[PDB]
C-alpha cells in the first residue's frame, strides 16, 4: 500500500483517485491520499470548483518513484513532483497519517474494476504516448490533441496515440483495395499487430488508454482512439479468438464504469450499432453487448 | 464539396474534371427457373465517365464474364467502378488526369476513395443533382457497341457531337441533360421526337441527328413538354 502526499490544499478542487472523488474546500487540512494499491498504475485528477474547464491529472505507477502533489499558486494548478530523499518522503508521510489528514485510497475487497480498467496499461507506454522523459509520471488534460488530430499545433503537449486511418496507404494493399476495406484482418493482424504493437497486449493496453483519457478527461480525441480501435477488430473477419473473448471483458468494464449522463458525448453511435449489429464479430461480444442493451438501449 | 444547382458553373471552367455513373454497370434480367423460383441473368455493362466541358466520354464495357463465380455484384460492381475509373486516370498523361471526380451516386464515394489513395490531389465529391446518365443506354449506337462486347473494352466518343463548333460547354451539357432526361421519362416518345423527319440523319462519327440551330430549338421545345406532360400524369397535377 502506497502513499501520494499532498503539501497543501489552498484551492476549492475535486480530486480523483482511479474511479473514486472527494470534495476538498479552500484550505482545508488536506495531505494526501494513503493505501494506494500496489500493481497497477493509476490516475491522480483534479477539477478546480472555481473553473471545471481544469480538468486535468497524473498517471504514476508507486513503483517508479516517491510522488507528492503541491499546488503552484502561478500556473494555478496541483502539479506532481517526485521526492528522491526517500528518509525526507516517509518522514513527512509518517507524519501526515499520524496526524490522519490523508484519505484512504476506497476499495471494496471483491471489487477487481480498476484492475479490469488498466489489464494491459503499462506505465512505460504510457510515457511513449505522452512524452516528457524528465518525469517517471504523466500528466494528461481535457485539450490535450492527439499526433492523428494535429495533421488535420504544438508537437510537445500532445497524445502520441498510434495512427489508425481505414482510408490510408498503409491500411490498404494495392490490388486488395475492395478485400482490405471490407475486411481488415491484414490491417488488424500484419500492419498493428505484428508491425507496430508486436502483441495483442500492447494494442490493448492502449485501447484501454484511450478510454480512460476519454472518461476522466473527456478528451476528445483519446475518445475517438477508443472507437477506431474497437471498429478495426469488429470490421476484422479474422481475429484470434482469445483476442475476441478479452476485448468482450475489456468493453463490458468500459461501459459499466462509463457515468449514465455522459453516454451521448462518449459513445459514438455508428461505431457502437456497426461492431453489435453489422460487423464480423456482431456475435462474438456477448457480454458487451447485453450490457450496453441493457444501460444504453437509447443509443442503439 | 456536394456538387448541386449552385456551384454548377464549375463544370465549365478550366479545372479538369470527370463525372462518373455507375447505374448501368451491373446490369440483369428477372426471370422464372424450371421449378419457378426467381433467377438473375447479368448483360453487358457500361460505366459512363464523362468530361463535361469537352465532351470526351470515355465508355468502359463491362462483360458479364466479370461477374462470372462472384458474390455480393451490386457491392463488388461499385469496386469494379472505381478499378476502372483508376486504371483510366493511371492511363492518361499527367497533364490529363482529372482534378476532380464526381460520381453520381454517394455509394462510389468510398470505392473511389480507397482506389485512389496515391492520388491525394483528386478530389472525390458526390453530387445533389439527379442527373439523368441512366438514360445512356437509350441512345442507339452506345446501347450496340455494350450489347455487341464479346470482352472488356474501352470506347471514346464525344457526347456532344460537333456542337461545340457552334455552342459553348454550359449549353451543350444543357441540351445533353435535357435529351437525356426525355429519353428517361419517356424513351419511345422522345425517340419519336428525334427520329420523326427523316431528312435529317446521324452522320455514321455522330450519336445525334445534324439538326440545324431552328431545329436544335423545335427539339429542345418539344423534349421540356414532354418532360412536363410525363410530370403531370405521374403526380396528377
Ligand atoms: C492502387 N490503388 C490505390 C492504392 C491503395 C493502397 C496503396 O498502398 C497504394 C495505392
Amino acid at each position: 500500500m502506497n502513499t501520494v502526499p499532498f503539501t497543501s490544499a489552498p484551492i476549492e478542487v475535486t480530486i480523483g483517485i482511479d474511479q473514486y472523488s472527494f470534495n476538498v474546500k479552500e484550505n482545508q487540512p488536506f495531505h494526501g491520499i494513503k493505501d494506494i494499491p500496489i500493481g497497477h498504475v493509476h490516475v491522480i485528477h483534479f477539477q478546480h470548483a472555481d473553473n471545471s474547464s481544469m480538468r486535468y491529472g497524473y498517471w504514476f505507477d508507486c513503483r517508479m518513484g516517491n510522488f507528492y502533489i503541491q499546488y503552484d499558486p502561478k500556473d494555478g494548478l496541483y502539479k506532481m513532483m517526485e521526492e528522491r530523499d526517500g528518509a525526507k518522503f516517509e518522514n513527512i508521510v509518517h507524519n501526515f497519517k499520524e496526524r490522519q489528514m490523508m484519505v484512504s485510497y476506497p476499495k471494496i475487497d471483491e471489487d477487481d474494476t480498476w484492475y479490469n480498467l488498466t489489464e494491459f496499461v503499462q506505465m512505460d507506454k504510457i510515457r511513449k504516448i505522452v512524452r516528457k522523459d524528465e518525469n517517471q509520471f504523466s500528466y494528461v488534460d481535457s485539450s490535450m490533441t492527439t499526433v492523428q488530430e494535429n495533421e488535420l499545433s504544438d508537437p510537445a503537449h500532445s497524445l502520441n496515440y498510434t495512427v489508425i486511418n481505414f482510408k490510408s496507404r498503409e491500411a490498404i494493399r494495392p490490388g486488395h483495395e475492395m478485400e482490405d476495406f471490407l475486411d481488415k484482418s491484414y490491417y488488424l493482424n500484419t500492419v498493428m499487430l505484428q508491425g507496430i504493437f508486436k502483441n495483442s497486449s500492447n494494442y490493448f493496453g492502449e485501447l484501454q488508454f484511450a478510454f480512460l483519457n476519454a472518461m476522466f478527461f473527456g478528451n476528445y480525441g483519446s475518445s475517438l482512439q477508443w472507437h477506431a480501435m474497437i471498429e478495426l477488430i469488429c470490421s476484422s473477419a479474422t481475429v484470434p479468438k482469445h483476442m475476441l473473448d478479452k476485448l468482450d471483458e475489456i468493453l463490458y468494464y468500459q461501459i459499466k464504469t462509463l457515468p449514465e449522463q455522459y453516454s451521448d458525448i462518449l459513445l459514438n453511435e455508428r461505431v457502437w450499432n456497426i461492431c453489435l449489429y453489422s460487423s464480423f464479430q456482431k456475435n462474438s461480444l456477448h457480454n458487451t453487448e447485453k450490457i450496453m442493451e441493457n444501460k444504453y438501449p437509447e443509443l442503439l | 464539396g456536394a456538387m448541386n444547382s449552385s456551384n454548377y458553373a464549375e463544370l465549365f471552367n478550366n479545372d479538369i474534371k470527370l463525372f462518373v455513373d455507375d447505374t448501368n454497370v451491373y446490369r440483369v434480367t428477372v426471370h422464372k427457373t424450371f421449378e419457378g423460383n426467381v433467377a438473375t441473368k447479368a448483360i453487358n455493362g457500361c460505366i459512363f465517365t464523362l468530361n463535361p466541358k469537352t465532351g470526351h466520354l470515355f465508355l468502359k464495357i463491362i462483360h458479364t464474364s466479370v461477374w462470372a463465380g462472384q458474390k455480393r455484384l451490386s457491392q463488388l460492381a461499385k469496386w469494379k467502378t472505381a478499378e476502372e475509373v483508376s486504371a483510366l486516370v493511371r492511363s492518361l498523361p499527367k497533364e490529363e488526369q482529372p482534378k476532380q471526380i464526381i460520381v453520381t451516386r454517394k455509394a462510389m464515394l468510398d470505392p473511389l476513395e480507397v482506389h485512389m489513395l496515391d492520388f491525394p490531389n483528386i478530389a472525390i465529391r458526390p453530387t445533389e443533382l439527379r442527373l439523368p446518365f441512366s438514360a445512356a443506354m437509350s441512345i442507339d449506337k452506345l446501347s450496340d457497341v455494350v450489347m455487341k462486347a464479346t470482352e472488356p473494352q474501352m470506347v471514346l466518343f464525344n457526347i456532344y457531337d460537333d456542337w461545340l463548333d457552334r455552342i459553348s460547354s454550359y449549353t451543350a451539357f444543357s441540351r445533353l441533360t435535357l435529351l437525356l432526361r426525355a429519353l428517361k421519362t419517356n424513351e419511345e416518345s422522345a425517340k419519336m421526337i428525334l427520329l420523326s423527319d427523316p431528312t435529317i440523319t446521324i452522320k455514321s462519327y455522330h450519336l445525334w441527328p445534324s439538326f440545324t440551330d431552328e431545329q436544335w430549338i423545335t427539339i429542345e421545345s418539344q423534349m421540356r413538354d414532354l418532360i412536363l406532360t410525363e410530370y403531370g400524369r405521374k403526380y396528377n397535377v
